[PDB]
């Protein structure tokens, strides 16, 4: 629910299945990029 | 007024590079003397932005800059990292509307490239 | 896995899979009771 | 000085009720006013006490006192919750070395009894 309460979550007890879990409720989102939206540089 | 970000680790490296490799647009490849920008944008439904990253024999340069909708904002300062110790987090709250800047910098590598496995998420 | 990390945590999250999640990595534990220390009165 | 207690719900009762009736010393018949003490003693090792109980079809009264190892302190006072809507759960520190006392005060009720599904943990 509460994003910070998400964010001080994931800080603490961090793994696989806990970045699964959250995945499934909606709760975070994972986002898709692609070759574009990707610079690079020397 | 920035809110500082959060910063944390997992060791747990092996599951997280096995996870991630399932797809090939979230593993890079920074060539040598290469610094590598991923753009993510801000999401208006979105607060929170969280990413991990790694790297597989190697450690890499990396920092998080912030740019408004040219102003620029310094989140995380560009330092080298071992990320191929150990699984690198953080956590940052959106002050506005904006695009994030990842910076995966190699610049300081002669010959060595550095196979990347990162991951972005955000929340409401 | 700090103490003050796991009220904080339940409060929010709370679900049977969460406290079987906890259950099991040692950070909280399930205490057993029998017909002793448990009294009636009227 | 003493912490207060955290005291929140959640929605599922029906999956709370099952898990809980695998054992039989987890179910409470609480009798036509009735008073029963749970007497959980203080873990040296421990810091946090958890606690969560439903009913079946009707309320029951709830609180919480503090024996020291006669002195006694109000953690939760005892009030009529609706349990039977929602799984009622709460946490609360240890402030020193004694014995918790779960009231479940039934003292109200002249003819109806209560089932009572209870569960409780610690930490470290
Ligand atoms: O560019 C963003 C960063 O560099 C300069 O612009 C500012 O002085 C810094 O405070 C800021 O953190
Ligand atoms: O930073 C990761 C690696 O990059 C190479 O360019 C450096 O020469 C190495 O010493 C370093 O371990």
């Amino acid at each position: 629910p509460a994003p910070p309460a998400i964010a001080d979550l994931l800080a603490s007890v961090d793994s696989e299945e806990v970045r699964d879990y959250c995945r499934t409720k909606g709760w975070i989102v994972q986002e898709k990029i692609t070759k574009e939206s990707l610079e690079r540089n020397v | 007024v920035i809110a500082a970000p959060s910063m944390w680790t997992r060791p747990q490296i092996k599951d997280f590079k096995e996870k991630i490799r399932q797809d090939a647009d979230s593993v890079i490849t920074v060539g040598r003397g290469e610094v590598v920008t991923v753009r993510v944008p801000t999401h208006e439904e979105g607060s929170y932005l969280f990413w991990e990253f790694a790297t597989d024999n190697y450690d890499i340069g990396f920092g998080v800059y912030f740019e408004w909708t040219p102003l620029l904002d310094e989140i995380v300062p560009v330092y080298r990292r071992d990320c191929h110790e150990e699984v690198y987090a953080g956590s940052h709250q959106y002050p506005g509307r904006g695009v994030y800047l990842l910076k995966f910098d190699n610049s300081y590598s002669l010959w060595r490239s550095k196979s990347v496995y990162y991951r972005v998420y955000y929340t409401r």
